[PDB]
């Protein structure tokens, strides 16, 4: 924890946007799929 | 001993027992050695064993065969053929560093003392100089004196010697953005009577590694042979001789670690059109026996070039902050004030010759002042303070052994040698040295 | 990502299950199997003629 | 599979990673 | 003899590892466990030392026509050269070492 | 103790030799060049504080010229970095025709080689240090010489103790012998009158008064005997009344 | 308070401090301090640890450059020669008495020893005068019939 | 002082209460002196900068150094008159607010040591505590001579745990994949531009340690945080055992008396808890929590 | 018979090294005993004794002339006593406790 937070310190402190500070991306339930959930059979139903 | 005639003394075998013992107390110190590489060959030339007078049975040359065990100890036992091109011309390049120190303190000096009585003259005459003068801010104005990357070399500094610049005073610090490379170490450039793709460095490490040359360097080069190949006496062109003015741009990476050379570009753009590209050598020694003459064809080679057939080559954009210093020959000299390692407020870069008033006009896009004062460099940021090119020389001189592995010549051991902490032998934190 | 940041984590997980349970079966499959044939080994016949002379079966099983 | 029928059917393969995922989802949880 | 059981110290060899050995005295060494046994402790180095002090402790001395390295003629005449060879620094590394 | 160019500005705090009146200075100039300080006249009844030993103020008081000035001394000069006070007998110019006033508050005020033989900064002068440039010409001094040019001119060949023949100078001292760290404190008897008169040692066995007592304490050993065999170093126990013998010592 | 001032140099009395100007300022500029919490003198990255950079209090009694290069190099050599014998890629716990405990066949290294640091010299000593390498040899030998 | 010689006094006696390890005082007192000299180090420059205090409306200035040194007093003439008392008061008061102002100062650098040597015995806690063999019980539990019984007040607590299930996640892992996230960023297009950029050569230098030239004072090169995994590393006890029994049995014994104390430690700072927030009462009337044992 | 040592905590082969050695060798005259007395839970004149005997270790380690200055410097006190109780009692040597 503490660790990252250095990191962390570091990038939000003078502009290195990799890694922790740039965003993950999730998935999101897809247009058409009336699915509420995470499927691992199903890719097309989380969409970016 | 077993001889009536010899002494029982063999230096050849003395030595030989030195270097063993130097083994094997390394093998005591660490546990391990380095074993010494198949390029490890023990010269035992300048060793000589003894001479023994007839009619008094006394030795003859005895600080000859000490002086010769000596000579054949500091020699360690490889060629060449051992080390890099890289590391040979970086030692080639120490070596002459240390040979030219005495005369470069010397020719220091003594330029320092020139512009300083320039000082003293501007300050003296006239009447009405002196008169303007009198006042110490007025004075302190006038010059101040500023190490170098060299030596501690005055500065001149006015309103009137600034303002060509544009600058406000030297104690004005400014940011800046600025022209370089994305990769200096990447310079490219197609010579077009060429078409050879050169990848060049300009930066100023191996810009020097090849004999000093740095990236703008203004030089002027001379021939020894004839441009028109005739030995014959009666019309020839190049004994009368032809004067090169050059250029450095760095070190083209070719595929040898040892064979590429210096690039320069003529400054004659005629001959740049025509002639092409000149590569200088693939050393300082390699350079120097190419040439008869090198030479810095400016008064102090400070006169930072432009690099025009690169101009398009450069498309970063540097934020650098600086501090006004000084304008030596009408060329102005900056105290940067970020630097890589120095996170305080201590670690101001030295004086730095930035190019002249046109330079500042064209690659100086931002030059925004402030108010500031004069903080000279630090110790470990102060170059000719800091200047390891000897023990840098010792370094590579012994670099291969490093390279080798580590086997203990008292052979089965597996048990790590437990070394200690705070020891004064272990202790490598150099804070301040 | 800050407000449902577990989405990510969640997703993470589904990416491991994948490239991870067929290694994962396979390596339960195969250690369920050598298990299930020592079980049989034991039970086979060499237990009975073990049983009638030892000594001849460590000789064997040490030889070969 | 769905999101809990992965974690039911990983929790007889990997304790490791389901143990994790669970602590993890505790504590997202009483955030 | 000296030269021999001294300062040549490569013509020493030690007890050569087996590698489970080397194996498990690096795993016991890299990490102390819960309850070690006694016997993955004994260090290579205080293994050579304790060689070469078994080695000054079996010297002896008599004629050397058997199967002695020196007699105590041959052995103080070495200490009485070596004794006048020493200087100051010399002196205090061997009075240092009476002392200790 | 800095230098801002090479030239080295000590920081130190003149007094009167017995500390009273003392006057300090930020950054004064060391050219090792002047054999002599050169203080302004002002502070002779700064620092004049008139002890015992030095009825008057300072001891010695001569009109010297460089008369310009009173030569006076002797004045403890302290300087910073060093824990060594350096006395001195400065030269005690007038601010008249020797205006020392050159800024705005600074004094031009210079450290002279007549200290600088007494402080650690005299490290700085044989060649490698700090001020071996400014050092005066003379045919000891090659002036922009290496360093390293002197050192080899004098005989350096190696590093320190690079060839092994040269001890290391680290294992100088493999053991520092501090008494209650390592087995405890002597036991430490005397035989004469004193501790520093008398000497550590007892009488060995033997002694004419002691022989007997040692027979007996060998054929009777398990006995008492009398006599002066005790007052010997030879004693019955394995622990002999030998000097520097360590009396707590955990195992003996 | 009263030493203090004394030694302080007295009270310096000067007219009109923190009185206010009709325009609302005061004369006589206040004193104005230059105080605020040091931002570089953490104490860890001074007195560091000697020969890595780990800037703390925590004594680790290191291991030598060399002996612990050959060390953990043929701890690998021991661990790939044991656990993984036959060379398949496969880590078998189960080697054979020569596999566990044969030593490995690394004393390669002496003999890289004996062909760069002993031969060498091997090829040197045919400029020592024969009485001196007799000697000690002999010596080294241990057979010296010095008549007495 | 007394704050790192109770937080290394209860640290003391963790890493042998909680692993059979035993610290070398050698090392506890490195520690304090580590402490002490953050301490001479602040003082130090906390002597080259001034607070200036000022009596009413700021008649008396008074300038001091945070230590609380007086230095100078400008004083308005209206207050020579004032009477001897009354000018002592003053200045005294001008003094003591000046003495604030340096004594808050100190008091927020005296956190920046709290902090660094925080970040000093992290490796350590995170040592002894960021392992597989690191656990405890409910303080509650009536620990029996065979386990722990269980709690009957509260009932289900919130058993947490520091460490992930899965494989080990150790901060130097952690750390080299901060320079590669580092280094790939350098590489990106915002990353080698931002680096071109003033945010990019600040943070070069207030973090890069492999630039520190040849003399340069602090980290001269890239340290991976510490480690020092107690339940895998018999720390001193194999020591003191091999040499002598004695310092042996008085080494841990001193560790063990050390953990004791600061148990009394939260023994008594809970016990003024409950005084205070109506749990206990003054004088004892629960006996049976001493009396049936 | 030499194999215990009283007070098995701070041992000589851990003092070999000087403490804190180049923060000391760089300004001693910012570093008296007193920055270093917290080193050692000791006594303090045992401390100050084993300070000089580090100074001393870390001199001749740079190979440089010691300050035989030190042990006077540190126990000025001391030193001073030892003075005054010789012009006193008008002996030479160190004073010892029964004498005071």
């Amino acid at each position: 924890k503490a660790e990252h937070i250095e990191t962390v310190e570091r990038f939000k402190q003078h502009g290195i946007q990799v890694g922790p500070v740039r965003a993950p991306a999730t998935g999101f339930i897809a247009a058409n799929s009336k699915s509420l959930s995470y499927f691992t059979r199903r890719p097309e139903e989380v969409v970016y | 001993t077993g001889e009536v005639q010899k002494v029982p003394f063999s230096p050849l075998q003395f030595r030989i027992d030195m270097e063993m013992n130097k083994y094997r107390r390394q093998q005591k110190e660490e546990g391990a050695v380095r074993v010494p590489p198949a390029m490890w060959r023990i010269d035992t030339s300048a060793i000589v064993p003894y001479k023994v007078d007839p009619k008094t049975k006394r030795v003859i040359n005895w600080r000859e065969v000490k002086e010769g065990i000596e000579k054949s100890f500091l020699s360690t036992g490889l060629p060449k053929e051992a080390y890099t091109g890289s590391e040979w011309r970086e030692m080639l390049h120490l070596k002459s560093i240390i040979a030219g120190r005495a005369a470069k303190a010397a020719e220091l000096e003594r330029r320092l003392h020139t512009d300083k009585v320039k000082l003293l003259e501007v300050s003296s005459k006239s009447k009405i100089a002196s008169e303007t003068n009198t006042s110490t801010g007025s004075s302190n104005s006038s010059s101040i004196i500023f190490p170098d990357k060299d030596g501690y070399h005055v500065f001149d500094t006015s309103v009137a010697s600034l303002r060509p610049f544009g600058v406000s005073q030297s104690g004005a610090v400014f940011q800046s953005v600025t022209h370089t490379y994305p990769s200096p170490h990447a310079v490219l450039y197609n010579d077009p009577v060429h078409g050879k793709q050169f990848i060049l460095d300009t930066t100023n490490e191996s810009c020097h590694l090849f004999g000093g040359f740095e990236h703008g360097d203004r030089l002027l080069i001379r021939a020894r042979k004839i441009d028109k190949n005739d030995n014959n006496p009666n019309s020839v062109l190049a004994v009368k001789g032809n004067e090169f003015e050059v250029i450095v741009v760095g070190v083209n990476k070719e595929g040898s670690d040892s064979e590429w050379q210096l690039c320069a570009m003529h400054v004659d753009p005629a001959l740049q059109r025509e002639y092409g590209l000149v590569f200088l050598g693939t050393d300082c020694v390699d350079i120097h026996e190419r040439w008869a003459s090198v030479r810095y064809a400016a008064a102090a080679p400070h006169v930072k070039g432009r690099v025009t057939l690169l101009e398009e080559r450069r498309t970063a954009r540097e934020e650098s902050l600086g501090q006004i210093v000084g304008v030596r020959d009408g060329v102005l000299f900056v105290q940067w004030r970020l630097l890589r390692g120095g996170g305080s407020e201590m670690d101001r870069s030295v004086a730095e010759p930035i190019g002249t008033v046109e330079q500042v006009r064209n690659a100086y896009q931002i030059t925004e002042q402030g108010v500031e004062e004069l903080m000279h460099p630090p110790s470990w940021r102060t170059p000719f303070r800091n200047d390891f090119a000897e023990e840098r020389l010792e370094e590579l001189r012994q670099a291969p052994f490093k390279r080798e592995n580590w086997v203990s010549l008292i052979q089965g051991r597996y048990t790590p040698k437990l070394k200690r902490f705070g020891y004064t032998q272990h202790t490598t934190m150099d804070d301040f040295e | 990502y800050r407000t449902m940041p577990m989405l990510s984590f969640y997703q993470r997980i589904l990416k491991h299950y994948s490239d991870n349970v067929q290694p994962l079966r396979q390596k339960a499959q195969n250690s369920v199997r050598g298990l299930a044939r020592v079980l049989e080994n034991e039970r086979s016949a060499a237990m009975e003629e073990f049983r009638r002379n030892s000594e001849r079966y460590w000789r064997n099983v040490l030889e070969g | 599979k769905m999101m809990v029928h992965v974690i039911e059917e990983l929790a007889l393969r990997d304790d490791g990673l389901v143990m994790d995922i669970q602590y993890i989802v505790r504590e997202n949880r009483r955030n | 003899w000296y030269l021999q059981n001294i300062l040549s110290v490569e013509l020493l060899k030690l007890p050569s590892r087996t590698n489970a050995e080397k194996v498990a005295i690096y795993r016991n060494q890299k990490h102390s466990l819960s309850s070690k046994k006694k016997g993955e402790a004994a260090q290579d180095d205080e293994i050579l030392a304790n060689i070469i002090k078994e080695r000054w402790r079996t010297l002896e001395f008599g004629d050397r026509d058997a199967g002695y390295p020196c007699t105590f003629s041959d052995y103080i005449q070495f200490l009485n050269e070596w004794f006048k060879s020493l200087d100051e620094e010399g002196m205090q590394r061997l009075r240092e070492h009476f002392d200790r | 103790f800095r230098m801002k160019g090479g030239e080295m500005f000590v920081e130190y705090k003149i007094m009167s030799r017995d500390h009273r009146r003392s006057i300090r200075v930020e950054d004064a100039i060391v050219d090792p060049s002047v054999a002599r300080t050169v203080v302004p006249l002002s502070w002779l009844e700064q620092l004049r504080s008139p002890s015992l030993r030095l009825h008057t103020g300072y001891h010695m008081e001569e009109a010297v010229y460089v008369p310009n000035a009173i030569l006076a001394g002797p004045v403890v000069l302290s300087i910073t970095g060093q824990s060594v006070p350096v006395v001195l007998n400065p030269y005690f110019v007038p601010d008249d025709t020797w205006g020392i006033r050159r800024n705005r508050d600074e004094w031009d005020l210079r450290l002279g080689m007549d200290a600088i033989e007494q402080c650690t900064l005299f490290s700085e002068l044989r060649p490698g240090g700090l001020l071996y440039n400014k050092l005066p010409s003379s045919q000891n001094v090659t002036r922009h010489e290496p360093v390293r040019a002197t050192l080899q001119r004098y005989g350096m060949k190696c590093g320190l103790a690079e060839s092994p023949l040269v001890p290391r100078p680290w294992t100088r001292m493999r053991y520092m012998f501090i008494d209650e760290l390592q087995r405890g404190p002597k036991l430490t008897e005397f035989v004469g009158h004193n501790p520093r008169n008398g000497t550590q040692w007892r009488f060995s066995q033997h002694s004419k008064y002691f022989r007997i007592g040692v027979w007996r304490e060998t054929i009777r050993r398990n006995d008492m005997n009398e006599g002066l065999h005790g007052h010997s170093s030879w004693q019955k126990s394995p622990q002999q009344a030998v000097p520097e013998v360590r009396l707590m010592a955990p195992y003996p | 308070i009263s030493d203090m001032v004394e030694d302080a140099g007295g009270l310096e009395v000067v007219p009109g401090l923190g009185e206010l100007d009709a325009k609302g300022t005061p004369v006589v500029p206040p004193l104005q301090s230059n105080a605020h919490v040091p931002q570089n003198v953490s104490f860890y990255e001074m007195a560091r640890h000697p020969w890595e950079d780990a800037a703390s209090s925590w004594r680790r009694d290191g291991f030598t450059e060399g002996s612990l290069a050959n060390y953990e190099a043929q701890y690998r050599a021991a661990e790939r020669a044991v656990y993984d014998e036959e060379g398949r890629g496969g880590h078998n716990y189960w080697p054979s008495r020569e596999a566990s405990e044969g030593v490995t066949s690394e004393e390669k290294d002496a003999a890289l020893l004996r062909e760069r640091l002993f031969k060498p010299l091997e090829e040197a000593l045919s400029g020592v005068e024969p009485w001196a390498r007799n000697l000690r040899r002999s010596a080294s030998d241990g057979k010296l019939g010095y008549k007495t | 002082m007394e704050v790192y010689r109770r937080i290394t006094e209860r640290v003391r006696g963790a890493l042998w209460a909680h692993h059979g390890r035993l610290m070398s005082e050698r090392q506890f007192h490195r520690i304090l002196a580590y402490v002490y000299n953050n301490k001479y180090e602040h003082q130090i420059r906390f002597d080259r900068m001034e607070v200036v205090g000022r009596a009413w409306e700021g008649r008396v200035e008074v300038v001091t150094t945070p230590a609380g040194y007086l230095k100078r007093v400008r004083v308005n003439p209206c207050l020579e008159e004032l009477s001897s008392y009354r000018q002592q008061q003053l200045i005294l008061a001008a003094y003591a607010d000046a003495c604030a102002q340096g004594r808050r100062l100190m008091e927020k650098a005296e956190i920046n040591i709290y902090k660094q040597f925080l970040k000093d015995l992290k490796p350590i806690v995170m040592g002894i505590r960021d392992n597989p063999e690191f656990y405890t019980v409910p303080e509650d539990s009536v620990e029996t001579v065979g386990g722990t019984l269980h709690m009957g007040q509260g009932p289900t607590p919130t058993t947490y745990r520091t460490i992930p299930a899965a494989k080990a996640h150790i901060p130097v892992d952690e750390i080299r994949a901060r320079q590669e996230w580092e280094k790939k960023w350098l590489n990106s297009p915002q990353g080698q531009s931002w680096a071109l950029t003033l945010r990019g050569k600040r943070y070069f230098a207030l973090h890069g340690p492999q630039y520190r030239p040849r003399g340069a004072p602090g980290a001269k090169k890239v340290t991976m945080p510490l480690d020092l995994p107690a339940p895998y590393t018999s720390m001193d006890e194999r020591r003191l055992l091999k040499k002598n029994w004695m310092a042996y049995l008085d080494n841990k014994h001193v560790a063990e008396v050390m953990w004791t104390r600061a148990k009394i430690a939260d023994r008594e700072k809970l016990q003024r808890r409950l005084q205070e927030t109506g749990q206990a009462w003054h004088r004892p009337i629960n006996k049976e929590a001493v009396s049936r044992w | 018979r030499l194999r215990y040592e009283i007070n098995e905590d701070y041992k000589v082969r851990d003092e070999l090294g000087p403490e804190l050695f180049a923060l000391w060798s760089k300004a001693p005259e910012r570093w008296p005993p007193e920055r270093l007395s917290k080193m050692y839970g000791l006594d303090f004149t045992l401390v100050r004794k084993i300070l000089v005997w580090h100074h001393f270790k870390a001199c001749y380690d740079a190979c440089v002339e010691p300050d035989w200055t030190l042990p006077k410097r540190l126990f000025a006190l001391e030193w001073i006593r030892d003075v005054r109780a010789r012009k006193h009692g008008l002996f030479y040597g160190k004073m010892r406790f029964a004498e005071q």
